[PDB]
């Protein structure tokens, strides 16, 4: 009946301080369809966030990718946090470079 | 090389909190070129790839409709799916379709796709011979008996062979600049030590299209299938898509170990190995 | 183009 969501956060281009670049969580593997997809700078959720429009792949599991624009320093620290029907809490993935 | 265009709709009931949310997307191979959202404040089909903006107004319209229409009908159906498993309408529940076909470099068809399901299970799909249906169970058996009655399949017959391809063909030509060009991943080689005797591998391809590509470990020029991590191919954002893959190795051995990255975009695999 | 067929179950 349910499946639980794949999560990874990465950049769309390899992270340079003080570089624009794009800060991404893509959410894939999960059925039903309602998500709860938040980015994080220093475990503070960032506004205005966007996200693709609902699709599916061919074992007809949803994805979504969020995205917002970012400029990675040393200091701060981002992640993604995802919560799902199949999910007792929120679930935090960490940006590693 | 051979291309596709696929529909995917998703219809999702939401008892208490209105009408069943219906979503609309379309692709040609990777690229997202349409969409509609039954929840959007204004919904019709809009543009999602800058080559098909070039459509007008009678393109936008007839989709709209099409999308309205689709919407309403998906909504019955889900009503309908409700009584065929005997379910009360106090729970939430969601049909999917995709369809589509996929045709060679020649542009003739290869072969088309219509196939549904019921809360993420198969329900019903046409098969390949574009006649006869292959249902998951005996509710879809009542549509089976259904659809055969009323010789749907014959309809989407006519669709797939006819505009479907010859819409993919036009689109194809749209967006040659992009749609008709693959590009190659960026791929390197990263080394971390886990431990004083085992150090990870990982084989990274960056910036390609289209999705599709093989990255895989040999030891000594065995592939290490069971042994190696793969992540799922992910989209970047920019059209591209990334992926890579791990294998744990023993402190000394890393130059056994060689990575091979297959993708359109190459002319020839590539094979690339940690260079410290 | 979407196929225009939508059917019922």
């Amino acid at each position: 009946i349910q499946r639980t969501p794949k999560i990874q956060v990465y950049s769309r281009h390899p992270a340079e301080n003080g570089k624009s670049n794009f800060l991404n969580c893509y959410v894939s593997g999960f059925h039903p369809s309602d998500i709860e997809v938040d980015l994080l700078k220093n475990g503070e959720r960032i506004e205005k966030v966007e996200h693709s429009d609902l699709s599916f792949s061919k074992d007809w599991s949803f994805y979504l990718l969020y995205y917002t624009e970012f400029t990675p320093t040393e200091k701060d620290e981002y992640a993604c946090r995802v919560n799902h029907v199949t999910l007792s809490q929120p679930k935090i993935v960490k940006w590693d470079r | 090389g051979s291309h596709s265009m696929r529909y995917f709709y998703t219809a999702m009931s939401r008892p208490g909190r209105g009408e069943p949310r219906f979503i609309a997307v379309g692709y040609v191979d990777d690229t997202q070129f349409v969409r509609f959202d039954s929840d959007a404040a204004s919904p019709r089909m809009a543009p999602r790839a800058p080559w098909i903006e070039q459509e007008g107004p009678e393109y936008w319209d007839g989709e709209t409709r099409n999308m309205k229409a689709s919407a309403q009908t998906y909504r019955e159906n889900l009503r309908i799916a409700l009584r065929y498993y005997n379910q009360s309408e106090a729970g939430s529940h969601i049909i999917q379709v995709m369809y589509g076909c996929d045709v060679g470099p020649d542009g003739r068809l290869l072969r088309g796709h219509n196939q549904y399901a019921y809360d993420g299970k198969d329900y019903i799909a046409l098969n390949e011979d574009l006649s006869s249906w292959t249902a998951a169970d005996t509710a879809a058996q009542i549509t089976q008996r259904k659809w055969e009655a009323a010789r749907v399949a014959e309809q989407l017959r006519a669709y797939l062979e006819g505009l479907c391809v010859e819409w993919l063909r036009r689109y194809l030509e749209n967006g040659k600049e992009t749609l008709q060009r693959a590009d190659p991943p960026k791929t390197h080689v990263t080394h971390h030590p886990i431990s004083d005797h085992e150090a990870t591998l990982r084989c990274w391809a960056l910036g390609f299209y289209p999705a599709e590509i093989t990255l895989t470990w040999q030891r000594d020029g065995e592939d290490q299938t069971q042994d190696t991590e793969l992540v799922e191919t992910r989209p970047a954002g920019d059209r591209t898509f990334q992926k890579w893959a791990a294998v744990v190795v023993p402190s000394g051995e890393e130059q056994r170990y060689t990575c091979h990255v297959q993708h359109e975009g190459l002319p020839k695999p590539l094979t690339l190995r940690w260079e410290p | 183009l979407t196929v225009q067929v939508a059917r019922v179950y």
